[PDB]
């Protein structure tokens, strides 16, 4: 029975920060749900690539719970995260339900927004630091990939891999990630 | 054709044509700042150590291919250094 | 004046492989065209991420030429290129004008079909080395990135980033590689 | 040239992932040859219905090239068929010659094992997903069927007649199929 | 104390009608034996798939009495059953004990042949219910499985599985049913 | 009540791309308040034209908030907002408060010099491209006016007008745009 | 030796039509002389920009003459030009010397005022037309620019551009028009 990520996608997202991780995810058998922030529609990313969600968040919302959610990055991406009123709600009730939220580059920033997580160590890219730390609601950590809890962060595009392999190895274990990396031709 | 004009002509498009270069140079080498006044968990005194000592890979690894291409300025020069002996028929 | 990319999309190409390279020449100031090889159609990647083309190959091929010409890999993505007589003329004119190939991962097999490059030094997956060697069209190489002339070529998703670096450096230098590489965090 | 399929029978194979491809695809005017994966011998399959093959796999390989190559499962089954030289051969120049390769329950776990179609997207039993997705080398599908270029697979007994006439729609078109379901009093 | 069914196998017997059942019973714990009406020898059934029983019918009647008869279809396959004395007999006897028959496809007509079960309610293939209904001695009902006390029936290869798990609700109840029926991936 | 625009004027600011938009917003009923940078002096413009501010942008900032921030291009122009701690701080409040900042030319080269609107979709001069795309801080545009969000941009002299009315329109609304626009005689 | 260009520039005059021809003409290399009609005070314009002039028309009249004086528009800024006595005398004489004389939007009305021209083929702004054809002095055009010997008119803000390289042209000839355009990124 498959473990499940919700990954939501919203226009200026990092591209790279998105695709990664919902590549290696299906590679470790997760049941990946690619969900439109604002609909269905296509949507356009950093850097004009153009993906097609599988869903509507409203629509992956009600096929939930996941046992991650994943909070890709891009400057405004992670604004229009941090705006969204339904964002807050599913970060809100994956935290009560304890389960795992993951946030690449700039989208820990929307932790800090829907009041997630108060009190982790938490990374983010380093020109995020500054917006992350702001009310010093975090400690920072400098590395590459960071777990503090249920709360599962990373720095920008060149750590993806590292961060979607720690999501694989959070739900489900090491040797499935190991399996999933090899081919991977990672350093 | 007229001896160095040919390469006079040429030249200026390593000046219309490699202006786009240093252009980009000045352009992108002025915000190191930027992400300065920043820390990142990249370096750690052993990224100094070893993250300096190993961008040896890459830039190692011109020069199989730059075999020939930093040699074939070798190929090319020392045949006016025979249109030097010819000449010394004539120079002298 | 920008330099040029095309970057052709098969319905099974691996995302990422796609994706990082555009991204990533994206931030070096290369102008890329994401060209569908069957039409402007959204396209189903290998873990079903599905890309948007900027426009056909067909139309895309009108706006030529490009500076470089990108390959992705997945099986069935290299599959698909090594089938289309759109993608040997576009690869036979590439070599002929002198223009860059650039092919990851199963993409450098779409050289063997097309009878692209004989006789360069090249890498692929690993899994892909036997299908590549057939004939012994090339010299076979373990490098990350291997660049011979006007050939490059790179082995998996893990090696995606420094592809798509090296063909910055090629086509912009590498002052600007090293700019664009600076935010990435890669190791 | 009717249509030929080679169905491989090995010992444990599930009789009824057997019988119902032979039995619908002979329906369909395909001529099948049932070939013993370790001789002429009477098989004993799952739960012990004895089979006898129409001939050894030796002989009936001589008699190609077939436009099917059908795997049953059965966990043993599918076992002997992954550890079968014969069977790689089979499934690589299947896969050349650009022919289709059928598998059913725990059967696509044995292209895993031969390393066929590797970036496919599969379906089988819900059982035997962990061991398909082992490496990462497929997108798994829920699909009772699936069917990805020359890569058809399918999840169960219950799933057999489904599986049976998607083959006969691949090898013969859809109103054969139609045909040949009429009859057979599906739901 | 293992509940026992007998499935009696003539020459030209519908293949998935026989095997279905076997398997389907035998994954419920019953105790199958596979009977040859005409002896130990293997049959060829109507698509030419050849099964070993596993005694003759000779043998396997001294071993009753079974908590079912099957009777498999095929037109042949019935027509062998129909004309067979020992296949009277054996009706005779079990419809006396109260113990369940069942009959799937042209297999119900056999039932007709030696006076079984007349005046119940029962189903068959389409096209047999001509002969089925010839006399007036049942009512026909178009439901996929028909039981009408100890007289079970059904109407094709599609109902195949239907009609083996209404066997294991007669004779192991419900729940034996519903665990057998679970892996079998019904739609 | 009116809205506001704060329009700031360095020593080499392009006259053209400083006085259309003034004039421009004027016309749309915008309080402009043209600010120099260092004080009230005239400000010898990029040919010669000699501006006299309305205020310094000590004085201006105090009378903030404002609509939009409005960066004029010029080579030295815009390198004399970029080395402005003040412009720096109003450009951070202006994207902090979810107000609009407009730049034109080489304008759009202080926001990166001060860190502002990463991720956004830019145009700039074709000459300033190399220097705004240095680090891949934005994705570069080639129309003529581009709007991401509250990041908007424009090219050159010759595109001031449809930078100016595309202000117009996002303080003002289309019809306010329109009317502003109709007896300016553009093409 | 350089062509040399007066900007006669009135309170009220229109600020794009002055600082446009006057930015143009200096890229052209034209030496350009802002003369205020009223004296060397800075100029108050239709929209409260305020333009130091380079000296007095007093003062700029002792360096003539010129190759060109040109007339911005503006209503009350025409209005002014029309009033005075020193603009009647530069024009009277500049025609009689057989030099060029542009106005641009309410400027032409200039030219009726101290009857310059009579006879022309001249257009104006539309609204402006009214007032330039009292008296059928002049043939009236719809061209964004008119050029009829040394009469050169324009329509208004939006045709200033077009206006200026009429009168580099005039002055330098095409190929410096050309040269001056090319940057100017127009439509």
């Amino acid at each position: 029975a498959s473990k499940r990520a919700l990954v939501i996608l919203a226009k200026g997202a990092e591209e790279m920060e998105t695709v990664i991780p919902v590549d290696v995810m299906r590679r470790a058998g997760i049941k990946v749900t690619v969900a439109g922030l604002a609909g269905k529609d296509p949507v356009q990313c950093s850097r004009d690539v153009v993906i097609c969600p599988d869903a509507s968040l409203e629509d992956a919302k009600k096929e939930g719970p996941y046992d991650v959610v994943v909070l890709p990055g891009g400057n405004l991406g992670a604004q229009n995260l941090s705006e969204s009123a339904a964002v807050k709600e599913i970060l809100k009730e994956q935290e009560n339900r304890k389960g795992l939220i993951a946030a690449i580059c700039a989208g820990p920033t929307a932790l800090l927004a829907h009041e997630i997580g108060f009190g982790s160590k938490v990374t983010t890219h380093p020109l995020a630091k500054d917006k992350m730390m702001n009310g010093g609601h975090y400690t920072y950590s400098e590395n590459r990939v960071e777990k503090d809890g249920l709360i599962l962060t990373s720095r920008g595009p060149g750590t993806s891999f590292e961060f979607a392999l720690a999501i694989v190895e959070a739900l489900n274990g090491k040797e499935v990630a190991a399996q999933v990396k090899a081919p991977l031709v990672l350093k | 054709m007229d001896v160095f004009m040919k390469g006079l002509s040429k030249a200026k498009e390593g000046v219309v044509a490699a202006a786009e270069k240093t252009k980009q140079g000045v352009a992108e080498a002025a915000g190191k700042t930027k992400e300065g006044v920043l820390y990142v968990g990249s370096k750690t005194k052993e990224g100094v150590v070893h993250g300096v000592a190993t961008v040896a890979e890459k830039t190692k690894e011109q020069v199989t291919n730059v075999g020939g291409a930093v040699v074939t300025g070798v190929t090319a020069v020392a045949q006016k250094t025979v249109e030097g002996a010819g000449s010394i028929a004539a120079a002298t």
